[PDB]
C-alpha cells in the first residue's frame, strides 16, 4: 500500500502542526521512494531541519533544500538528480505534492505543495503525492510568504518520518 | 486563475493600520509600535463564494511624504481609511486622506472604507455617532475594529473588496 | 534629491541577469543557480560626477510567463538586454525581448543596452562582431561582461543610465 | 571637547570594518554624552551586540535598539526618552549622525547615519555627530539594504567604545 509520511512544521522554532502525505508509489514508485527515504533520513541525510524557502500565497509552498539551505540545493537518494519518472498525475488542486526542478530530468529533493490548482505545471513537474492530513497547516504557512516567495519567518521541518 | 485585488491602508501614524493588516494576514497582534515605511502582503480568501488574491499595501501616515503617497494612490483599487477612536486628530486627518485620494485618482467615487480602530479601549474621544455621521456623508461603510481583540478586521477588508467589486 | 533610474534586467534563463545584478549590488559572484522569481534592489552610484539612485528589477526569463512581462516593462525606464556569449539561443531570444519591450512601450525609442555576458568563458558561440552589428542595427550600445570577473559590470549599468538621461534630454 | 567613538561592524558575524564618529558635544552636549556612554557600555547597557535594523540605500542606515532588538525599542541614559536638545546642526550630507524619534522629545538610543543629504529631516531630528573614519564601511552596509529598509544579512555592532 502507498506509504504515508509526516512533517512536523515549526515557525521560528515554535510548533505549528503536523502535515501528512500519501505518496503515490503505485503510479510513481521511484519518485515516491525518494521522498519517503528523505523523510526518514535513513540514508544519512534528508528533510529533517530544512526549511520551506519559498512560499507564494495563492500558489504553493516549496522546500526540500537540505544541502545548501538556500533554495539552490538538495539531492536525491539516486544521485544529485534523477530523471522525470512520468507525468501521469496532474496538479489538480490544493494539497498536490510535486517535484521541483530546473528543467527536464533534474529532480533532486526540492518539492512543492500546491495551495491552488496549477495546471500549467502539468507535464513539467512530476506529481507524486497529496496532503492527507493537516492541509490547514499548509494554509497557515502562506501567512509567512510573499509575492516573490521570500518568507518573513523561518519555516522548518522540525521533525519528519514515516507513519 | 483567481482574481487579484489591490487594497491600500491609510491613516495617521499609530491608529493601527499595520496592527489591523497583520491581524488580517497573520492572526497575530502587534502590541509594540513599529511605524511603517512601506509593506506589501498577499493573502488568498473566499469572499461571497469566489476565491481571490488580496494584494495589500500598508503605508505610512507621515505628513512629510504626502507628495509620494500619490503613487500608492494611483495603483490601488480601494482604500481602508483608519483612525483611532481615542485619537481625535487621526479622525480629523481622515478628511485629508480622503480629499487627496479623490484628487490623485480624479473622481468623487473611489472604493473606500472608514475604520474606527481600537474600539477595545475604555477611553474614547470620537463617538461612534461622529464616525457614523461622517461615513454617511461620504457614501461609504463604517466599521469599528480592534486589532487587539481581532474585532471587525475581516469585515473591514472584505467589505472593501465588496466595495471594489460593486464599483467594478 | 538624487534622481532615481528604473533599470530592468531581462533575457533568457541562465544568461547571468542575477549574477550581473548581485555583482553590481554586493560585489561578489553567485556561483550557484537560483532561478529568479522577481527581485528588486537599490544602489546609489556616481555616474559622470552625478550621484543617482539605481532601482534594479531582476526578472524571470521563464518562457511560460512571457505574457506577464508587460507590467514591469510598462514601469521600467531602461532595459539591460542580456544574452550569454556561449548560448546562441539566448542571443536569438534577444529579438523577442526587444520587440516585446517596444510593443509594450508602444515606442521605437526605448533606452536599452545589449549585454553579452560570460565573456570569461572559452567556449564562445556568439561573435563580438555579430553582437556589435545587431546592437548597431538597433541603435543601442553593446557591452561584453563577465559577472565572474566583474569585467564590464559597472559599464553596462552606467551606460544604461546614460541612455536614460539622453532619452529624457537632460 | 568633542569625543570620538567607534563601532566595529559585522555582517552575519563576519567583521566588516570600523566606523568612527565625532560627537558634537560642543553644540548638543546631552545628546553627545548619551551616545558616548551607550557606545562604551559604561552604564551597564548600550550598543554592543545590537543591530542595524533599517538600511535604505541612498538615504540612511538606522540602528540602536538594544532593549528589544526589533526596531521599536531603545532607551537613553536619562530614562526612556529625552527632549530634543536643539536643531542647530542639519542633515547636510553623507556621514551625518542623528537621532531617530517617534515625535518631538522622544529621543532614546536609536540613531541613523545619513548616506546622502536628507534636508527634510532638518528641524525634526537632532543632529549630533558625523562619521570621522570608515564612511566606506557605511557605504558597504548599503549592500545589504532595500527600498523599505529590511536588511538581507544581519548587520551588527560587534564591538564599540570610545577612542
Ligand atoms: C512571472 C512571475 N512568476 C510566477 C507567477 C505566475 C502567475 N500566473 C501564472 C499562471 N496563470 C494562470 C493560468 C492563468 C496566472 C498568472 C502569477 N504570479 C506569479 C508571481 C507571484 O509573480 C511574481 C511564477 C513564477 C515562477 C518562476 C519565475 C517567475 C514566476 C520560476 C523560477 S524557477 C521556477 N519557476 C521553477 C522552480 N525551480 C526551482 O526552484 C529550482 C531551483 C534550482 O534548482 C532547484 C530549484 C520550481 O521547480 N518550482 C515548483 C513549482 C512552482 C515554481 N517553483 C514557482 O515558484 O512558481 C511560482 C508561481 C507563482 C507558481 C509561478
Ligand atoms: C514615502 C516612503 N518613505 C520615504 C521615502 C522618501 C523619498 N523622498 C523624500 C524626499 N524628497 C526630497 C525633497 C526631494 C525625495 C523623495 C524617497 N523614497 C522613500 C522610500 C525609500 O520609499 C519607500 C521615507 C520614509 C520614512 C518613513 C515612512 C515612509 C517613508 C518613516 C517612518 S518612521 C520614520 N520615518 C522616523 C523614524 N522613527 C522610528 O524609526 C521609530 C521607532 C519606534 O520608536 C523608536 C523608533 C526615524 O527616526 N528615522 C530616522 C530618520 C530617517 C527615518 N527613520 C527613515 O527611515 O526615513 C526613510 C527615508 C527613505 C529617508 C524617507
Ligand atoms: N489597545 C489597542 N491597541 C492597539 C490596537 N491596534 C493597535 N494597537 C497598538 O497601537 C499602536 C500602534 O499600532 P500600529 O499598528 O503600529 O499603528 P500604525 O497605524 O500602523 N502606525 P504607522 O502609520 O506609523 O505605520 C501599537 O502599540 C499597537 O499595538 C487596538 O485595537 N487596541
Ligand atoms: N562563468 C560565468 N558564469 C556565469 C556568469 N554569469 C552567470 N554565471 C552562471 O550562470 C548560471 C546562471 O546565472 P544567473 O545569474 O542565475 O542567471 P539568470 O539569467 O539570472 N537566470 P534566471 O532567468 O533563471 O533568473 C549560474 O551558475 C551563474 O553562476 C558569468 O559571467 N560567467
Ligand atoms: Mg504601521
Ligand atoms: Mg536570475
Amino acid at each position: 500500500v502507498n506509504p504515508t509520511v509526516f512533517f512536523d512544521i515549526a515557525v521560528d522554532g515554535e510548533p505549528l502542526g503536523r502535515v501528512s502525505f500519501e505518496l503515490f508509489a503505485d503510479k510513481v514508485p521511484k519518485t515516491a521512494e525518494n521522498f519517503r527515504a528523505l523523510s526518514t533520513g535513513e540514508k544519512g541525510f534528508g528533510y529533517k531541519g530544512s526549511c520551506f524557502h519559498r512560499i507564494i500565497p495563492g500558489f504553493m509552498c516549496q522546500g526540500g533544500d537540505f544541502t545548501r539551505h538556500n533554495g539552490t540545493g538538495g539531492k536525491s537518494i539516486y544521485g544529485e538528480k534523477f530523471e522525470d519518472e512520468n507525468f501521469i498525475l496532474k496538479h489538480t488542486g490544493p494539497g498536490i505534492l510535486s517535484m521541483a526542478n530546473a528543467g527536464p530530468n533534474t529532480n533532486g529533493s526540492q518539492f512543492f505543495i500546491c495551495t491552488a490548482k496549477t495546471e500549467w505545471l502539468d507535464g513539467k513537474h512530476v506529481v507524486f503525492g497529496k496532503v492527507k492530513e493537516g492541509m490547514n497547516i499548509v494554509e497557515a504557512m502562506e501567512r509567512f510568504g510573499s509575492r516573490n516567495g521570500k518568507t518573513s519567518k523561518k519555516i522548518t521541518i522540525a521533525d519528519c518520518g514515516q507513519l | 486563475g483567481m482574481t487579484e485585488y489591490k487594497l491600500v491602508v491609510v491613516g495617521a501614524d499609530g491608529v493601527g493600520k499595520s496592527a489591523l493588516t497583520i491581524q488580517l494576514i497573520q492572526n497575530h497582534f502587534v502590541d509594540e509600535y513599529d511605524p511603517t515605511i512601506e509593506d506589501s502582503y498577499r493573502k488568498q480568501v473566499v469572499i461571497d463564494g469566489e476565491t481571490c488574491l488580496l494584494d495589500i499595501l500598508d503605508t505610512a501616515g507621515q505628513e512629510e511624504y504626502s507628495a509620494m503617497r500619490d503613487q500608492y494612490m494611483r495603483t490601488g483599487e480601494g482604500f481602508l481609511c483608519v483612525f483611532a477612536i481615542n485619537n481625535t486628530k487621526s479622525f480629523e486627518d481622515i478628511h485629508h486622506y480622503r480629499e487627496q485620494i479623490k484628487r490623485v485618482k480624479d473622481s468623487e467615487d473611489v472604493p473606500m472604507v472608514l475604520v474606527g480602530n481600537k474600539c477595545d479601549l475604555p477611553s474614547r474621544t470620537v463617538d461612534t455617532k461622529q464616525a457614523q455621521d461622517l461615513a454617511r456623508s461620504y457614501g461609504i461603510p463604517f466599521i469599528e475594529t480592534s486589532a487587539k481583540t481581532r474585532q471587525g478586521v475581516d469585515d473591514a477588508f472584505y467589505t472593501l473588496v465588496r466595495e471594489i467589486r460593486k464599483h467594478k
